[PDB]
């Protein structure tokens, strides 16, 4: 059962700044199964990045990922007022396919 | 468009039993697998598992195995999840994504295929126990 | 309904988000899709590029015969725009023919970039396979997804199947 | 702001190789038609799955 | 100022007489002359002076 | 050893490029041109009963 | 390297002199080369006569309108400027989208009559040949010059063959 | 002389006159004769309609310019009529060689729509069937009319003969 680990912290950012996230995994896997999601309180969560490099449709050029192997991140190149929410990280590798434990973002 | 819509709240005591329904419409229901996702208040996203409607095969996770059901009527176009034997940790809001490829393997415990993810995650239901 | 497959001279796929052509498959294991990259890239460098041969190249610098702000006498402003309005006629008929005809070309190709890769897979199965009449061609030996990637990638070496074949499609 | 060609109203910068604003014109305007709109297919001929 | 009052040196264009250029732009409703008048071949005049360049 | 009898067009080893809807350098195996930049510096006057008018 | 004798779909042949269109063939007594006569001279008649369609047969004399030695008053120059420039401005335009769509429809013809005698082979043969996807037929018999000449000929009667192939062609 | 059913590639037929395109057919019971009543109007549609789409349809209202009961300068006569056979020279090269691409087009288009039929009833017939290279197939069972309407009609299940007809074409 392959767990994911995400990096900790609410990470407390600046508006117009560039924030990081990483995703680790216990073992590798091809850096295809790997997507990225965004949700806001009270609604469904939002499918940001496929496979890990590419964009969803319709999706802000703002957001970018890569990584392969054991280490997987994902770019926000500005912060915008309107995309503060939590980001998760979901792995296709193997059944069963399992959720990070989530990372939070808030305003300074 | 694309829409998923399901049914609304409800209320269940220990010991009984649920079913959510989640219907689609906008497209070939036959086709791309449904995820089934909850979210205990404020826990993370559990992965619960998918069916593939054209064969009615289904793929769950160890900790709901013996517990959860699925189901699929091309007929209507309805995927069903059916929960039995409540407990008090089993209040959530759970939700139903399709998938975004067009593929499958008469059997989603062991598909390999590349880049996909759930798309078009419906709206959710809130049971409380 | 349940199942079924069906290509061109049926209808048009619309869960083909990525590519122009592409193939479908069904086995013991499971469907499947994906698209064609070598032709459908040929495709669009041809047809989206038109926009910029029908700009003119041989750029002329205009001026003004008449006054926007003061009269013009009588006899001579008739024949300053009466060849006005005989060429805006010249242009507007050239305009509407013209691009028809680069339309109707468009339809006519691309339907035929087609037929010439149905007509390559069914040279590359050989006595193997027969049509259905509905853009597939169905197989008479169990072959799995090794061997679909192979009919893509064109290295399906058909003379180690035949064998096994010819006792399928002619019936012992 | 730059342009190579102006009209009694304002000025004419485009890619576009017809244009429908105004026939009187000065410098390097692109050439007038008398249409409103005149599309041009870049697809395929589109038809739709059955139901 | 009118461009043929350049050539006749009308108050209204008193300011530029002289001088280079390379997109001349007239506006509507122009001074050409201030005491009444008329000239000869006047477009053909006004034609000319558009062209130059100074 | 097998028999066969195969099908094909002749080629060159260099042709010319010319310009189609679809595409600005096609190659072609042969071509011709269409406008004229030649004439004749004299004043070709066969079978005209002309004047030179002359001063 | 050494051997094959690929047709089109792989490659135009360079050793082609005395035509368009022909056959190449190899069989047990050697290897050889004969071109088409017949549709070779049909494609070069159409082609090569696209010059004086072009040409204009409808002649109107013309006069001067203007001195090239002495002036002419501005108001009517521009005039008449301006009618020339916009005149000449359609020419150029024509001329160019013209040719353009003569090139493009000679490259489709010209390509479609080497489609056209393949399958004119193709069904000629009938059950005694499979194609081997290069663009050329395996003959299943073993058959001299003078069953070559006869396959370019058209007077190949595949009936007296049919026997002793279908044995080779379905391995007994 | 007697017999023969050559189809196209020989030949049009000359007592066809209730359609563009049809069938005949020749068995134990008779001859006979239909149309295609499907293929023949499409086409009829798309064609006899091309006359309306040449019809200029932006009318702008001309006037006269010059008295047809007295007399010009000549000075602005050579220009007003200079301009005239220069105009008139555009369109009636713009009227030839317009009208040609669409002769051309009808002509290509039209031949095209028939060998899409001929390819639909070869892959309807499946492995029952053999061309002969005259436009038409041997069936190699003993069908009657009430086959001869399927196979036109699009109900032929091929399924059911497929085992009394490789006993005849591989002559057991
Ligand atoms: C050259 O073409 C121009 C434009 O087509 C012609 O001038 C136009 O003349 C008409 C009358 O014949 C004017 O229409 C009237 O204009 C005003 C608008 O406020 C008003 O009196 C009426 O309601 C009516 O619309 C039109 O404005 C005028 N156009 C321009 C741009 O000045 C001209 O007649 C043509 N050639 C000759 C020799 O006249
Ligand atoms: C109408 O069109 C003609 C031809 O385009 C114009 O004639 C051209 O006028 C320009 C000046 O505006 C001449 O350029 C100058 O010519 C001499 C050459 O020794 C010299 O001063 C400069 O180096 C410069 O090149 C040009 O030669 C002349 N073309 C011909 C063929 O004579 C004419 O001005 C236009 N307008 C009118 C109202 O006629
Ligand atoms: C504008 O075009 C018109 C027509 O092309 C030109 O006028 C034409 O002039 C010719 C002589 O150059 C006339 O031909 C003669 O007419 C009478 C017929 O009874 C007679 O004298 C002769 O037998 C000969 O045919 C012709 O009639 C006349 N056409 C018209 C309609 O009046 C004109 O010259 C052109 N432009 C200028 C500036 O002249
Ligand atoms: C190559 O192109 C030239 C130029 O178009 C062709 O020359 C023509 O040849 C035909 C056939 O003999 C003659 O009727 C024409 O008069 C020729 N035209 C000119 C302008 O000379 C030539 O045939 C083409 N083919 C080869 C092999 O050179
Ligand atoms: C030859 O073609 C013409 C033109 O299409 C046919 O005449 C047309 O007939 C249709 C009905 O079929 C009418 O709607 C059109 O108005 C006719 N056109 C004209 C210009 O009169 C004509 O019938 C055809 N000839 C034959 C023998 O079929
Ligand atoms: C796919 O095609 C490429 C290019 O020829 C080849 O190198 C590769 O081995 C092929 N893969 C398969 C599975 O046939
Ligand atoms: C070649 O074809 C001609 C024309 O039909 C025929 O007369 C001649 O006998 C043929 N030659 C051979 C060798 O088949
Ligand atoms: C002819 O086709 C029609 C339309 O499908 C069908 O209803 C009818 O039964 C057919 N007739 C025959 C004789 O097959």
């Amino acid at each position: 059962e392959i767990v994911l680990t995400q990096s900790p912290g609410t990470l407390s950012l600046s508006p117009g700044e560039r924030a990081t996230l990483s995703c680790r995994a216990s073992q590798s896997f091809s850096s295809t199964y790997l997507a990225w999601y965004q949700h806001k309180p009270g609604q469904a969560p939002r499918l940001l990045i496929y496979g890990s490099s590419r964009r969803a449709t319709g999706i802000p050029d703002r957001f970018s990922g890569s990584g392969s192997g054991t280490d997987f991140t994902l770019t926000i190149s500005r912060l915008e007022p309107e995309d503060f929410a939590v980001y998760y990280c979901q792995q296709f590798g193997s059944s069963p396919r399992t959720f990070g434990q989530g990372t939070k973002l808030e305003v300074k | 468009q694309v829409q998923l819509v399901q049914s609304g709240a409800e209320v269940k005591k220990p010991g009984a039993s649920v079913k959510v329904s989640c219907k689609a419409s906008g497209y070939i229901f036959i086709d791309y697998y449904i995820h089934w996702v909850r979210q205990a208040p404020g826990q993370g996203l559990e992965w619960m598992g998918w069916i593939n409607p054209n064969r009615g095969g289904t793929d769950y996770a160890q900790k709901f195995q013996g517990r959860v059901t699925m189901t699929s009527d091309t007929s209507i176009g309805t995927a069903f999840l059916e929960l039995t034997r409540l407990k008090s940790d089993d209040t959530a809001v759970y939700y139903c994504a399709r998938d975004r490829i067009w593929g499958g393997n008469w059997n989603p415990q062991k598909d390999d295929y590349g880049d996909r993810g759930g798309d078009y995650w419906g709206q959710g239901t809130l049971v409380t126990v | 309904l349940f199942g079924a497959i069906a290509g061109f001279l049926e209808n048009g796929w619309e869960g083909m988000v990525d590519g122009w052509y592409g193939f479908r498959h069904q086995n013991a294991q499971g469907t499947g899709q994906a698209a064609d990259y070598k032709s459908t890239q040929a495709a669009i460098d041809q047809i989206t590029g038109k926009l910029n041969r029908l700009v003119e190249k041989t750029n002329t610098e205009f001026e003004s015969i008449e006054s926007e702000f003061s009269e013009i006498e009588h006899q001579i402003g008739n024949v300053i725009n009466w060849t006005k309005d005989s060429i805006t006629d010249i242009w507007t008929y050239q305009a509407e023919l013209l691009v028809a005809m680069e339309n109707q070309h468009t339809i006519d190709m691309a339907d035929s970039e087609m037929l010439n890769l149905y007509e390559r897979v069914r040279k590359q199965l050989r006595q193997n396979a027969e049509e259905d009449g509905k853009g597939c061609f169905e197989i008479y030996h169990a072959c799995d997804d090794s061997c679909m990637e192979s009919i893509r990638n064109n290295t399906y070496d058909h003379s180690q199947y035949r064998e096994e074949a010819l006792l399928n499609r002619l019936n012992i | 702001c730059e342009s190579k060609c102006f009209w009694r109203g304002g000025s004419i910068n485009t890619r576009l190789p017809f244009q429908n604003l105004s026939p009187r014109t000065v410098g390097q305007c692109p050439k007038y038609v008398n249409r409103r709109s005149l599309m041009l297919a870049t697809g395929m001929r589109n038809v739709p799955e059955l139901i | 100022c009118h461009p043929i009052g350049m050539l006749i040196g009308t108050p209204a264009c008193d300011l530029h007489l002289t001088g280079m250029w390379d997109t001349l732009i007239e506006r509507e409703n122009a001074i050409a002359y201030c005491y009444p008048g008329a000239t000869v071949n006047v477009e053909a005049l006004r034609q000319k002076i558009m062209e130059s360049g100074g | 050893g097998l028999d066969k009898i195969c099908l094909g067009h002749h080629a060159v080893a260099n042709g010319t490029i010319v310009k189609t809807l679809t595409n600005e350098q096609e190659e072609v195996t042969n071509a011709t041109e269409t406008v004229e930049s030649t004439g004749i510096n004299r004043l070709c006057m066969k079978g005209r009963k002309h004047k030179d008018l002359g001063n």
